[PDB]
């Protein structure tokens, strides 16, 4: 009811301190589909269960690529999505061409938490409405940040966004325990992120189509596995 | 939904758009009818009468409009400003669907603004290309759609004389003299006078209010 | 605000702060290779055409069959230019000219007026008059309206219609010894024949036609 | 937010509700008026103060725009202030450093209605809630008065007052008025149109007048340019002024 | 204030049937003084192309940099597809034109395969006229490197002995790194600026192979 | 923190640099007739031998206005000069008014300028494109 | 160019660099300026060198010490290449630093680093690298200990250091606006960086 | 679709060229669909001249919703378009395909 | 829908403008009258008192150059801002041309001025309409009126202001195209004698001009007074 | 090369170009390759655009005084042109003929007779007849001394094949 009053804009507060508006974006994210990310000590893996419309149609492209080094997840509007990869991507490059180092991964993260906290306290504009999961290795090893679009911005072993990553993200925190210590054995890092996004599934399972995976590491620069290479690992 | 032009009806429809077509709909009549061979348009006691509805906006093209005067005499004067613009960049005179085109371009721009009133005015446009001889006429719409015409009405009672063309006219046998066109203005007109014919090579009369088809169309 | 705010908040040195230079060097994305008409850089200085200063025979004329042309780039299937002048801005212009032609046959659904094409040429060209763009295209072409179309186009703006052109080191001999035969009513081959003898009296071949341009080796 | 909404609008009947309401604030105000003479022009106003700590000598409602012309206002006074500011620098820059010459009041007055009236077509502001009384003389056109309201409306007057005390002294300088008027003839009704109009403590500290009349070159500042020409604004002293009261 | 310089060295592309070959000096100079006698003139640019501006180092080393840049962008937007050297060369067109009126005083030179695997060469004006060509030479001694070149790839202005035109030949991809070592080594035995040593970057299906040879140090 | 106009001079031209007065038949040119300056006369490339002062003249206040926010950045902090400019930006974008060459009667207060002349002042300086609608679009960027 | 900075010289080492700096700053021909320190440490592991215009010399260092303080929130290959970017984009404005700069440091996998650059962008490396008449003066004597990459292994640090010696007294009989005190840092990959001030020719 | 039988159906022009082996079919409000052909038909001519090669079709309706993005951060327009594009083409990457 | 000038209603018609029209109802009314050999200009000064200046509120009548005046109904500050516009349009004219603005070219700028404050959400309409007397050698004398809509129109006499529609039915009744400019002075004065309000058309609530002969004049009270009596008002 | 003749019933001109102004009104110029023909295109494009606006044609003073102020708006920005303009048309209002010149600088002045001896011939009683006779004895004595020919008419404008 009186929510109808306080929520028209990013601007106005509610006499309890809500900030409606921001809160609706955060829901956003819950009308994305589940995506899953987890690392070792020396790799990264992110894992996505992608959709498509209809059946005459291909799946979308869930998860990306910075640079050879570091690479991102989707949830949630994919024209925001669009924007955040785009800035994430030409910040990448902007880095290498002015120092020719590779941008941090927290760096890079922290670059995503300022851009997507204007949004939330202009009039004009709406906030990103997007979940993001960064991975990367560099330095400082591998990573896995998890975006939100309210501007908030943690570095996880491991996490799960979207509709139901609430499943995964709960069998994630039974087996982080285990999943931590996987190191120099990247294949077994697969198979637990594709275990642990086959919690969360309803009336479907992974297949080389639905199923997408990429990893990074030590060896390994940013691939992505996506249609007959995933069937190593369904 | 109604009070701005960048709001979507739940239904899809923006509706202050279509308010400006209603506007179109209270404007003064205009008619046009394409034949083979020419295009013919056509629409208190103490006015001046020496200081037509029907404008020239080039030697080969021609504008007639309804709806709100002064948003047509705006609309008019960009698309001669246009008109010579495009002469004096590239040697050829505009196409008639170039202009036609241009027109529905500036009425879309004065949409792409909630801050600008879009021009509650159509067009009809009618001529023929340079070196051409196809007859050509063209509807523009308060939101900058055009469409090519045999023959339209627009205004006050566009219903009833649209609705006569749409049976005195034929598809496949158009008018094919420059009197029969005439006569079919006329008679859509009587059905609620002034006539502008245009030709191929920049000719264009206005048919110095010949009374004869008037008298000719009440014998029959 | 934040904007204005973040205004306020190491690029300025390297000037990667300028749009259009994050541009050039393509950091804001490959925007410079999404835009029609090409920036050019000019030195930031008071006299530019200062630091910049201190930085063949062919035949065309009008006939029954077409036009006989006699380094012509194919600015399109239609459309022939010769390549006069700086060879770098002759391609390059030539080539964006050809898409500006593509760009119109596109919107207006017409094979572009040989006359549209050279005014649209000479203007760019006169645009940029007084700094570099040494350029004489010869435009050549049919339209089914226009019919056989001659147009000179020179660095300095000039653009000029005419019957025939000669240009080139030995433009007065081509010109005498066509003279000395040109007709309208010439047959194809004759007219093949009379192009060949008169660059062989200047010592390739295109017969232009409304299906497009043919090239007669 | 290229663009802002009219602030100012017609009503239905036809009336620009914010031009009415500057009026009404204009009617709020405290009463001024003035007076042309045949050798002069009067401008009167009350110096209402909200403490007697406050210095009256502050107060200064009326106020100097050209040698030869002045003005005063009921209503927003730091609207006034500001149309001051902007009057004086437009009758330098319009029109003294164009041609070496103050404007005439008609022109400088025009000019102060056009200001006036721009900000009752901006959607960023609202009016301005003054109406100004300006008096002045020119070469040609003499001694004028001129009423300006919210609305960049003027006409000329003979005699105006404006504020809560405006239709009666209105009347009173309609009763009172004649063709015939010496400045002191017109600066004794002045007084006595204010002692009217006025409410509590009529003092010379109370009012302040000033008048455009003849020249004075001891208010020039300067000696030896016989042609030129000493200011004809003048205010009164409160010495002045209270003198005049013990008539 | 001059904003240009000249820095001296010299590049050779050559282009064979599934090779080309880019060779160019090591040294760098300024007037009479080695700044360097290894500067990489020669680089791989990815997708089978290899690259130099020769002429003033720093605008090479600009003009290569924004040509990568824009390989980057290539890939990103493509989806990693290889950029053919075609579209690299029209690439490199519109970079260098760009600047028509402040130029990148270099003369640059790419050399790849083409969609047919063709060995292939292109250089460009400083102004971005460019050509498909066999075998170009740049620099200070491209007068001396190049007629040798001409004369033992292609045969020109010689005859059948006494026969009073000897056929061409088709040349292995060693034979003309041979070739180019034996040019290199006369030009730097006749011309000062030619450096103290020879890197040669060789294009093949099978990838780019970088080699390199040394020269004399005086 | 400049006292004289450094940056003074266009980097880069183009025949598209010129906005809101394109060629609509091919928009890569100028439209000569719009432009109103004697023809295409005008080329861009006539822009040479300028008068040495103009380039600073033109922009001398800017630069003024851009050391007093760098003073202000400095010393009062990005607070300060925010605070200023967005007052600057709603006065100019809410100030619309297509018949008047006067300048905003509040922009003087803001700029400090209520008592003072300059020849900006005193001497502030058409078949087609003067019209109302053209500064309407102009501003809303039609 | 009113104040000058007037040679640097540096060598690369076993196992580290070695570089060189007269501490002096002419006004043309009058040596108005002494304890003109010109060799600027740039965190532990580099050394910028800049001779030229004093007063770039101190702009040049100040954007150091900001990009120190950014990276606080480095390599010598990073200063390098912004420095490096820095000059060019100046050149391009036609708004020079009139300065020669060379970044001398190790890399954090041990590699010796040098790269001269100048207020035109030329850039190069070189087992031995001076700017100014220490360029035709110096870097003959010390190409002479370091002829070649290969020599690099061979070379001492107090061999290097002997050298560097030797050639600053060179440049002060020979270079008339040479001062006789110098400065010396030696970036060691074992040692790190020591940094002798106020050296003199002796 | 025909208001009404006096229409030319002869200049209705649903579909249109993009590319020379692109093409796209309309539907919707008309002036945005121009707006979005205008669009796609600069990008691919511009890619032309600068890669001197066909647009891919992927990138060429990449395009396209980039300008769709355009009603929020890339604003320009006042609103989204109220048109969908149904885009065809080949291409050597991917063959037929349909966007 | 009525709260700014650029919202259509739903049927179509912009309130706006309709209360800008309805503005000038309350406005004194205004007449112009075409002779054969000139033009007629008079107007009510609805706003009078015995303390304004008569003899120098000039205030409904404003020429805007030679051969050309203007009657002004409505806002008194919007009309001086459009007159002003107006003048120096008319000067720019002859400074370009060397010839005198016609008249219509002058009517059409400033219809498309008042149009556009109609089309700008920023700006209200004028909420003032002017009646045009001139002459120029195209189309001779030729009178115009215009609307805070920026719609124009040509007349051979003319009403505006509160009892338009009164007065234009007396023009109507007793208007005939060949008489004189003595007879169209008296013919004005009469029927703004019948249209007033006031109990009596006194001089001071007259203002009067003609132009004829190419000569304009505005007349001084005096001779104001003087056609009154001749007229037998 | 430019000529004109201002006789008692037409203007007469030639050239060694020319754009129409309107059907009563000419216009001649001389001057740098470019820069006078994108003026001359220039000016006709306004005139026509004018013509098409008042349905009406301007008169050939206006016409005149208009190409003087382009001239001048044209030079203020840039160097001077080397360009010089003759004007020629019948003031259907006055129904007499006129003639201009414009030089380089936007010096405008009516003449009898310019260009870019006729006082010893020229009569201002003359015919067009005798103005052809005039010209040609001007090209005789211009061809001793080392062309396209226009009428401006009642009728409008006329080519001359008796060059």
């Amino acid at each position: 009811m009186f929510r109808n009053n306080y929520d028209g804009d990013t601007v106005t507060f509610s006499p309890t301190g809500r900030l409606f508006q921001v809160e609706y974006a955060l829901e956003a994210i819950k009308q994305g589909s589940v995506t899953v990310g987890l690392r070792s000590n020396t790799h990264a893996v992110l894992v996505a269960l992608k959709r498509n419309a209809d059946e005459l149609s291909s799946y979308q492209k869930k998860i990306i690529k910075c640079d050879e080094h570091m690479g991102l997840s989707l949830a949630g509007l994919a024209p925001d999505a669009r924007v955040l990869s785009n800035y994430l991507r030409q910040q990448c490059n902007y880095s290498s061409l002015v120092f020719n180092r590779k941008l941090a991964v927290e760096r890079a993260g922290h670059l995503l938490c300022d851009k997507a906290q204007k949004n939330t306290q202009s009039y004009g504009g709406r906030p990103y409405g997007v979940g993001l999961l960064i991975i990367g290795y560099d330095k400082s090893g591998a990573h896995l940040l998890e975006f939100q679009p309210s501007g908030n911005v943690t570095e996880l072993y491991g996490t799960a966004i979207g509709a139901r990553s609430q499943g995964a993200k709960t069998y994630l925190e039974r087996t982080l325990d285990t999943f931590i210590k996987i190191d120099g054995n990247p294949d077994e890092l697969i198979k637990a992120g594709v275990e642990a996004i086959s919690q969360s599934l309803r009336d479907e399972s992974l297949t080389v189509d639905n199923l997408s995976i990429a990893i990074v590491g030590k060896d390994t620069p940013f691939t992505i596995y996506d249609g007959e290479a995933v069937a190593k690992y369904i | 939904y109604d009070r701005a032009l960048s709001i979507f009806s739940p239904d899809g429809h923006i509706f202050q758009v279509e308010y400006a077509l209603e506007a179109v709909k209270r404007g003064t009549c205009a008619v046009g009818v394409k034949g083979k061979n020419c295009v013919v348009l056509g629409c208190l006691k103490l006015q001046d009468t020496r200081i037509s509805k029907v404008s020239k906006i080039d030697s080969h093209v021609v504008l007639s409009f309804s709806g709100l005067n002064a948003d047509s005499r705006i609309l008019i004067e960009k698309a001669r400003v246009e008109a010579q613009s495009h002469r004096l960049t590239l040697e050829d005179p505009v196409t008639v669907e170039y202009l036609t085109r241009y027109v529905a371009g500036v009425q879309q721009r004065y949409t792409q603004s909630g801050g600008v009133r879009p021009f509650g005015v159509s067009t009809l446009i009618a001529g023929f290309d340079p070196r051409d001889d196809e007859p050509k006429l063209y509807q523009t719409e308060p939101s900058g759609i055009y469409s090519s015409w045999s023959a339209q009405t627009i205004g006050r009672n566009s219903k009833t004389v649209r609705e006569f063309l749409e049976k005195n006219y034929d598809r496949k046998e158009p008018p094919a003299t420059v009197e029969e066109c005439v006569k079919l203005t006329v008679r859509s007109l009587l059905e609620v006078i002034e006539i502008t014919v245009v030709k191929p090579d920049s000719d264009i009369v206005a048919l110095s209010s010949e009374e004869i088809n008037q008298y000719v169309t009440q014998i029959e | 605000m934040q904007a204005i705010a973040d205004s306020f908040s190491l690029v300025k040195e390297l000037q990667y702060d300028n749009e259009q230079n994050l541009e050039s060097d393509f950091v804001t994305g490959a925007s410079q290779f999404q835009r029609l008409a090409p920036s050019l850089t000019v030195p930031p200085i008071a006299s530019p055409q200062q630091f910049l200063r201190a930085h063949t025979t062919t035949l065309a004329f009008r006939f029954q069959g077409g036009i006989i042309v006699a380094k012509v780039i194919e600015i399109n299937p239609f459309l022939l230019g010769t390549m006069a002048g700086g060879a770098a801005d002759c391609q390059f212009w030539e080539t964006w000219l050809g898409s500006q032609c593509r760009l119109h046959e596109l919107r207006e659904k017409e094979r572009i007026s040989v006359a549209a094409a050279s005014k649209i040429l000479s203007n760019l060209v006169y645009q940029y008059k007084g700094a570099g763009l040494s350029m004489g295209t010869m435009i050549c072409g049919y339209t089914r309206k226009e019919g056989p179309t001659i147009y000179y186009v020179d660095s300095d703006g000039t653009r000029l219609k005419g019957d025939i052109f000669c240009v080139g080191s030995g433009q007065t001999f081509a010109y005498g010894v066509l003279d000395s035969n040109y007709k309208w009513d010439l047959s194809v081959e004759d007219a093949l024949y009379l192009g060949k003898r008169s660059i062989l009296a200047a010592a390739n071949l295109y017969h232009v036609t409304e299906d497009g341009w043919i090239y007669h080796g | 937010d290229r663009y802002s909404f009219s602030l100012t609008t017609f009503s239905p009947s036809g009336k620009l509700g914010q031009i009415d309401y500057a009026l009404t604030a204009v009617k709020q105000g405290v009463t001024s008026l003035g007076i042309k003479a045949t050798n002069g022009v009067v401008i009167a106003t009350e110096k209402k103060s909200s403490s007697p700590l406050a210095m009256s000598e502050t107060l200064s409602k009326v106020s100097l725009l050209t040698p030869d012309i002045g003005a005063v206002y009921s209503g927003m006074g730091p609207d006034y202030r500001v149309l001051v500011d902007k009057s004086r620098k437009v009758a330098h820059t319009s029109y003294k450093r164009i041609y070496g010459e103050y404007p005439p009041t008609k022109l400088l007055v025009s000019e102060v209605a056009k200001i006036m009236q721009e900000a009752t077509q901006s959607g960023g502001v609202r009016p301005f809630g003054v109406s100004l009384l300006i008096a002045g003389h020119d070469e040609f056109n003499g001694f004028s008065l001129y009423q300006v309201d919210p609305s960049g409306s003027y006409f000329p007057w003979k005699a105006t007052a404006i504020g809560k005390g405006s239709v009666a002294a209105k009347t009173f300088l309609e009763k009172r008025w004649n063709d015939e008027l010496e400045l002191e003839d017109a600066i004794h009704i002045a007084l006595l149109t204010l002692k009217e109009s006025v409410e509590g403590e009529f003092n010379g500290d109370t009012i302040e007048l000033a008048i455009i009349g003849d020249e004075n070159p001891d208010l020039l500042g300067y000696t030896g340019i016989p042609t030129d020409k000493g200011p004809r604004f003048r205010k009164l002293t409160s010495q002045e002024i209270n003198d005049r009261l013990e008539a | 204030f001059n904003p240009y310089g000249d820095n001296g060295g010299t590049i050779l592309g050559i282009a064979g049937e599934d090779f080309a070959v880019l060779a160019g000096d090591t040294r760098n100079i300024t007037d009479y003084s080695i700044n360097s006698r290894y500067e990489p003139k020669v680089f791989d640019c990815g997708d089978n192309i290899v690259m130099s501006a020769n002429g003033f180092a720093a605008d090479g080393d600009a003009l290569v940099k924004r040509f990568k840049n824009s390989v980057k962008w290539y890939h990103f937007d493509h989806n990693d597809k290889k950029l053919s050297i075609n579209s690299a060369a029209r690439n490199i067109q519109h970079l260098l034109y760009g600047k028509r009126f402040f130029p990148y005083y270099v003369h640059t030179i790419i050399a790849g395969l083409d969609e047919d695997g063709k060995g292939a060469v292109y250089s460009f004006d400083p102004v971005g006229s460019y050509e498909r060509e066999q075998c170009r030479a740049g620099g200070a001694a491209a007068s001396l490197i190049m007629p040798f070149l001409d004369n033992q790839v292609n045969f020109k202005n010689q005859y059948e002995p006494g026969t009073n035109k000897k056929p061409l030949k088709y040349l292995s991809v060693e034979e003309v790194i041979k070739l180019v070592r034996d040019s290199f080594t006369s030009a730097t035995e006749r011309h000062i600026q030619v450096g103290d040593g020879l890197e040669i970057l060789i294009v093949t299906k099978d990838g780019v192979r970088k080699e390199f040879y040394e020269l004399k140090r005086d | 923190m400049n006292i004289v106009p450094q940056d003074t001079f266009k980097s880069q031209v183009s025949t598209d640099q010129d906005k809101s007065v394109l060629s609509s038949a091919v928009p890569s040119l100028p439209d000569t007739l719009r432009q109103q300056e004697g023809g295409a006369v005008p080329l861009s490339t006539q822009l040479n031998d300028r008068h040495p002062l103009e380039s600073t003249l033109k922009n001398w206040e800017t630069t003024q206005r851009q050391r007093q926010m760098e003073q202000y950045r400095q010393i009062f902090g990005i607070a300060e000069p925010m605070k200023r400019t967005m007052e600057m930006e709603i006065v100019n974008r809410t100030d619309f008014n297509p018949l008047s060459t006067n300048g905003s009667i509040h922009r003087d207060i803001l700029l400090n300028k209520e008592c003072s002349i300059d020849w900006e002042d005193v001497y502030p300086g058409t078949m087609v494109g003067d019209d109302v609608h053209s500064k309407i679009e102009k501003q809303l960027g039609i | 160019p009113i104040v000058t900075g007037t040679s640097v010289i540096s060598m690369k080492y076993d196992n580290g660099v070695i570089i060189a700096a007269d501490n002096l700053g002419s006004y043309g021909s009058l040596l108005r300026f002494n304890g003109v320190e010109r060799l600027i440490p740039v965190g532990d592991n580099t050394v910028v060198g800049i001779s030229g215009d004093i007063s770039d010399m101190q702009h040049i260092e100040r954007l150091l010490k900001d990009l120190v303080t950014e990276n606080a929130y480095l390599e010598p290959s990073y200063i390098f290449e912004y420095l490096a970017t820095v000059m060019y984009q100046r050149r391009s404005k036609m708004n020079p630093l009139w300065n020669a700069i060379i970044v001398a440091g190790v890399q954090s996998n041990g590699d010796q680093f040098l790269r001269y650059v100048n207020l035109l962008g030329v850039t190069y490396s070189s087992p031995t690298l001076a700017t100014g008449f220490g360029a035709h003066m110096a870097n003959p004597l010390l190409r002479k200990v370091v002829d070649r990459e290969s020599d690099i292994p061979k070379t001492t640090v107090q061999v290097a250091e002997e050298a560097i010696v030797n050639a600053m007294r060179v440049l002060y009989y020979r270079d008339a606006r040479s001062s006789r005190n110098f400065s010396l840092a030696i970036i060691d990959k074992n040692t790190g960086l020591t940094f002798k001030k106020n050296l003199q020719v002796e | 679709r025909a208001t009404s039988p006096l229409l030319e159906s002869d200049s209705i022009e649903k579909i249109v060229e993009i590319d020379r082996h692109i093409g796209c079919a309309m539907s919707g409000l008309t002036a945005d669909a121009r707006s979005m052909i205008e669009h796609a038909r600069t990008a691919a001519v511009t890619h032309n001249l600068y890669y001197d090669e066909d647009i891919n079709v992927e990138s060429l309706t990449q395009s396209v919703c980039d300008l769709a993005l355009r009603f929020g951060e890339g604003r320009l327009m006042s609103r989204p378009f109220g048109v969908a594009l149904l885009i065809a083409g080949h291409d050597a990457d991917d063959g037929y395909q349909l966007f | 829908y009525d709260s700014r000038t650029t919202i259509f209603s739903p049927e179509g018609r912009l309130y706006q403008v309709e209360y800008a029209l309805e503005s000038i109802s309350h406005a004194g009314t205004a007449i112009g009258i075409m002779a054969s050999d000139g033009i007629v200009l008079a107007a009510e000064r609805k706003v009078t008192s015995t303390l304004l200046e008569q003899d120098t509120s000039t205030e409904k009548l404003y020429k805007l150059n030679d051969k050309i005046a203007v009657a002004v109904a409505g806002l008194t500050a919007d009309a001086e801002i459009l007159i002003n516009t107006a003048r120096i349009h008319a000067q720019n004219y002859l400074k370009t041309y060397n010839e005198d603005i016609p008249v219509e070219i002058l009517v059409r700028r400033l219809s498309d001025i008042k149009q556009g404050y109609t089309q700008h959400g920023g700006l209200r309409p004028f909420g003032v309409s002017f009646i045009y007397a001139g002459y120029d050698d195209r189309y001779g004398y030729q009178l115009y009126t215009s609307n805070p809509s920026g719609n124009y129109t040509g007349w051979k006499a003319i009403s505006v202001g509160a009892n338009t529609s009164a007065a234009q039915t007396l023009l109507q009744m007793d208007y005939k195209d060949d008489m004189k400019v003595d007879d169209a002075i008296e013919l004005a004065l009469k029927t703004l004698s019948k249209t007033t309000d006031s109990s009596a058309l006194t001089y001071d609530r007259l203002e009067f001009a003609t132009i004829r002969k190419v000569y304009q004049k505005i007349f001084k009270p005096q001779e104001i007074k003087d056609i009154l009596v001749k007229t037998g008002i | 090369i430019i000529l004109g003749i201002r006789v008692q019933d037409s203007v007469i001109l030639a050239s060694s170009k020319t754009r129409q102004l309107s059907p009563h009104t000419l216009m001649s110029f001389a001057g740098e390759a470019g820069d006078t023909v994108q003026f001359a295109e220039y000016i006709q494009a306004n005139i026509q655009l004018y013509s098409i606006r008042e349905d009406y044609e301007l008169s050939p003073q206006a016409v005149s005084s208009f190409v003087r102020q382009e001239l001048a708006k044209s030079i203020r920005s840039r160097r001077p042109y080397q360009v010089n303009v003759l004007i020629g048309g019948y003031d259907k209002k006055k129904n007499k003929p006129e003639l201009y010149q414009i030089d380089y600088l936007g010096t405008k002045v009516e003449l009898p007779y310019g260009a870019h001896l006729l006082d010893h011939h020229y009569r201002p009683d003359m015919t067009t007849e005798e103005g052809l006779d005039l010209l040609k004895l001007c090209v005789q004595e211009l061809e001793k001394r080392m062309v396209i020919v226009k009428i401006v008419d009642k009728d409008g404008i006329r080519q001359v094949d008796d060059f």
